């Protein structure tokens, strides 16, 4: 709600700082981290399904990083 | 003035094709322009007012429920119902409880029951739109010469404030003693409202993309509230929780203030309190020269006694702004000024104020030069050469061509299209340059909009790779496509 | 009683190994148990109180700023500072403004300036933990026989309410006329607190996972507030926006009520108002039989005149609960009851009340049988066979074995481990069954926890595939691994 | 904040409905949809990078669905 689908890259970027300097921008990733750190269990899982699904090294790397960020 | 020490900045040495200067200005920017004549100018626009807008929508964020009743009817025979549902001013829900035999009902098995509440909103926020007609920009341009007013006097009176509304087109700027600078603002292609949604909020506001504004959840009103409360929704908030089976009732689900804020995290701040004057804008226009003559050019280049009053700063490679203080030889006149090279005359220092001119045998004027890269001498004053001030900069040629490459590149990848409007006059280059970045920009780079910056660069990478280990020529184009453009926007963007 | 028509439900025909019944109950559940003797019982636990907890943390959600001041010092010489920063009761920020020459400062270029505000919180919420010692569960079990009290009288007095706290172990239940049922609750492995975090909130609450509760952002307190306000953080809320360059000030960033709610969207509801009695729990225990005899078994199986008072319902394949009303032949006695097969005697109807017994020559009792699949006859009363009521169900054998397969499976994939505690007695099966699902459960299926259900099933799929088109035997295990377990949890879960 | 990392699958699932019946659960996807619908531009992009990165059909399908949900 006023929690998600937060007017971000709609497209009115303007030379002068917006509403959340960069705190918001950085924060986001900052929290996946907190999370992933929390349940290595899933990091584990993910990377695995990775290792097998795909094959093209880069492939793996890719779906991996995703799955990670996919689950908030 | 009005710009000396403002970080954001930029110059424009050139009048071209007879007065044709092409400039773009955005609040914390002040564009300054020089010419092979004319007291160069410092342009800075500020107050950009809007007037007579309209309330288009009205999401509320502190809902509150009352009167709440609840009916049930029993297994099968009757999807329960009562009067209250009539007054859409309420809220309701048909649900299934296990009304059993002992419950004091019918023939147990399962049944219907609805819940209903009169829904009063407590503090909505209200959007607002503004027809571009009524988007009064204020432009404040000014000379130099200096004085007690000095640099960034801001709060005073110099250059005046020529206000311009597209409810007109070109405006004359009566500049004392100099003449009349003429500007052709294009306030109709700058911010680009009626695409934008002015939005107040408990007393603070945000300019925000129309779409998003017509999607954010919440219970909404229309435009003509005036005692209405027939809030389309309410379902966004208020929830009637039904534990395991029986009971089943309603609840507020709390306010939404801060929530709202946090959600709104991409729009720029603004105003609403004080005739909503939305800064942050950035309009362009043709600054039209001619009829804009320098002051002196008449009285002698007078000689005499003169001290100084301050050393010299320099924010932005070259901003040598020096304070002096003539005396003795009286009567308001010129000033002998040179930016010569250590002893051995071969002068080579860019002048920005284009000759000062004392005026009160007191008036400690101040010049503004752009000394060369290494060490430079500012020889100011003839006869016994009364004064030569040795200084030294750091105008390191290359360090220059680079910081420019970027800073410029930036002004590009912020404004887009109109970036080219910074280069006064076309001729295939800047003219067609725009013509292309115009569409190639509005397309790809601008047709995959709305994605958070993070994801943005992510695609940069995945693509640089799908590129990099390509297969015959096409890659180069693929890489570039990646590099800069995206990869860069990202490493930049997020205003 | 106390269960007739409650959806959630379940029976347990069997006493096994001398009184060893193994049961699990969770509020909207009521477990009912039959035996080759003993007036079967309906078990339902309700009020599960907690007492003497402690406030561990205290996030606030309606921050408000005051007194706010701001200092600046000038280019280089001085990362600005002032008194206010001393009283940690404030908030501050060292930032860079472009303090320029005219600004009325030093030697322009760029400089420092901090902002500071005294930070008062306005309405925090407060967490809370409860030592399992002081987790008083209330268990209410009861007979049948029926009466005016009838089914789900709830608000009355039948079976009494034997309250049990692990601050004791086994409790006797003095059941009028019958004897004393003995229960061995294991209130110490049910909900599993001190892993759980009781959390009030502006007057409503939520039981919530300890971790998450010690991470959700916001400005927090400690446990011993009592005039403190030295809120570790504040940085979570209050933000000082710095537009383009100059100014730079602070702001609240609004309340957080609803936000909070929406965030908290996985915890169960609860209480706090009225000695916080957190429902939703689910404890297990050994229901210990013996010393639990049925009432009659003495007075004759009396014959006489008797009408009926209501037809028959059936929520849950077989819940034939019939109202009767004896008369004439007086004195409180038994009742001839059979669930015979259409005319041609060959009786085959499960009895659940194990003989009623009239008692007031008025008392319209009510029996409770589980008639076969097809059509069945409830012949109640000898002599001129005074009454035979033809009925018919739908106990469609197979439809049964299936809905059970699931409903059961459910009770499994909700409680986990203890699911096996529903099967009274071990012997390799249920005993080792648990022993395995115990760890194989707590592991994989339970070691990739915390992911939203959506993602959950997503992994189900990606895995069923990485399985499905496998390579030699191992796949079957891979599939199953996918199928049910996950794929299913998902298509289910999300309480 | 009290906007994200919302106590979800911590693990206290209980026979009785939680705090957001299922409205929340369904809602989530409901909004990616609203979004994707909004800027087909990205759906476009995504699916493409897809078509090329990977190759193993299922692969494609996979990183695609992801990228989609990856960008809120
Ligand atoms: C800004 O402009 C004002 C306008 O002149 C300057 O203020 C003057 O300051 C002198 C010094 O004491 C006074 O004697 C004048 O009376 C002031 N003018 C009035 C009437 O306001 C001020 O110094 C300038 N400061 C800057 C650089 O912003
Ligand atoms: C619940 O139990 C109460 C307790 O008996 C039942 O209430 C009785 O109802 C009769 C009918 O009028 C009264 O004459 C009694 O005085 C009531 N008892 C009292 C004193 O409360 C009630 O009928 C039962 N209802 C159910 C099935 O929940
Ligand atoms: C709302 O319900 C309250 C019940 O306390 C009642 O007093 C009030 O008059 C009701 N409002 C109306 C006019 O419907
Ligand atoms: C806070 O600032 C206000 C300024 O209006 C002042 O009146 C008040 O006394 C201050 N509080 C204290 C005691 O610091």
């Amino acid at each position: 709600s006023v929690a998600l689908v937060p007017h971000v890259g709609m497209g009115l970027e303007t030379a002068t700082e917006t509403w959340m300097s960069s705190e918001g921008a950085w924060k986001h990733a900052q929290r996946i981290e907190t999370w992933i750190l929390r349940h290595p269990g899933f990091t584990i899982m993910a990377a695995i399904l990775a290792y097998t699904i795909g094959t093209t090294h880069f492939q793996r790397a890719l779906i991996f990083i995703l799955l990670t960020a996919v689950a908030p | 003035m009005r710009c000396i020490g403002i970080s954001n900045r930029d110059f424009v040495e050139g009048v071209s094709g007879g007065s044709w200067v092409d400039i773009v200005l955005e609040h914390g920017s002040c564009v300054t322009t020089m010419a092979k004549n004319k007291p160069t100018l410092d342009f800075e626009l500020i107050e950009t007012e809007a007037k007579q807008p309209a309330t288009l929508r009205k999401y509320c964020i502190e809902a509150k429920l009352t009167n709440t009743t609840t009916d049930s009817r029993c297994p099968t025979q009757g999807e329960p119902s009562l009067n209250e549902e009539q007054d859409k001013r309420f809220v309701c829900k048909h649900s299934m409880v296990d009304r059993g035999w002992g419950n004091g009902c019918g023939l147990f098995g399962k049944g219907g029951i609805v819940t209903c509440a009169m829904f009063t909103c407590k503090k909505n926020m209200k959007g607002k739109v503004v027809q571009p007609e009524n988007l009064e920009y204020t432009i404040v341009i000014t000379p130099h010469s200096g004085e007690e007013h000095a640099v960034g006097n801001d709060t005073g009176k110099h250059g005046k404030e020529i206000k311009i509304t597209p409810q007109s087109s070109i405006t004359e700027a009566e500049l004392t003693g100099y003449g009349t600078v003429t500007m052709e603002c294009s306030p109709r292609t700058g911010l680009d409202f009626n695409e934008m949604v002015l939005l107040q909020m408990e007393n603070k506001a945000w300019l925000v993309h129309r779409q998003w504004f017509l999607d954010l959840p919440l219970p909404w009103l229309p435009g003509a509230d005036t005692q209405g409360s027939n809030w389309i929704q309410k379902e966004t908030l208020v929830t009637f929780k039904n534990p395991h089976a029986k009971k089943q009732d309603v609840v507020v689900l709390g306010s939404q203030e801060g929530a709202m804020h946090t959600a709104l995290t991409g729009a720029t701040e603004i105003q609403m309190s004080s005739g909503n004057l939305l800064f942050t804008g950035h309009l362009k226009c043709r600054l039209r020269m001619d009829k804009l003559q320098l002051k002196g050019m008449s009285y002698s280049m007078c000689t005499g006694k003169f001290k100084v009053v301050k050393e010299i700063a320099e924010t932005q490679h070259g901003t040598i702004v020096i304070r002096v203080q003539y005396e003795g030889d009286g009567s308001p006149c010129k000033i002998p000024f040179e930016i010569m090279d250590l002893e051995k005359r071969h002068v080579l220092g860019r002048l920005i104020t284009v000759n000062p001119i004392v005026t009160e045998k007191d008036s400690p004027v101040n010049i503004e030069a752009e000394p060369p890269f290494g060490d430079s001498y500012i020889i100011i004053g003839v006869e016994p050469g009364q004064l030569k001030l040795n200084w030294f900069k750091k105008g390191s040629s290359i360090g220059q061509m680079i910081e420019t490459t970027m800073r410029g590149a930036k002004r590009m990848a912020i404004l887009g299209d109109t970036a080219w409007d910074f280069g006064s006059l076309g001729g295939v280059f800047t003219s067609i340059g725009k013509a292309l970045h115009q569409v190639f920009g509005a397309i790809y780079g601008a047709a995959f909009s709305g994605v958070s910056w993070i994801m943005k660069i992510l695609i940069g990478v995945i693509i640089t790779w799908i590129g990099m280990n390509s297969r015959s020529t096409s890659l180069s184009v693929s890489l570039v496509l990646v590099g800069v453009v995206t990869l860069y926007l990202g490493v930049m963007v997020q205003a």
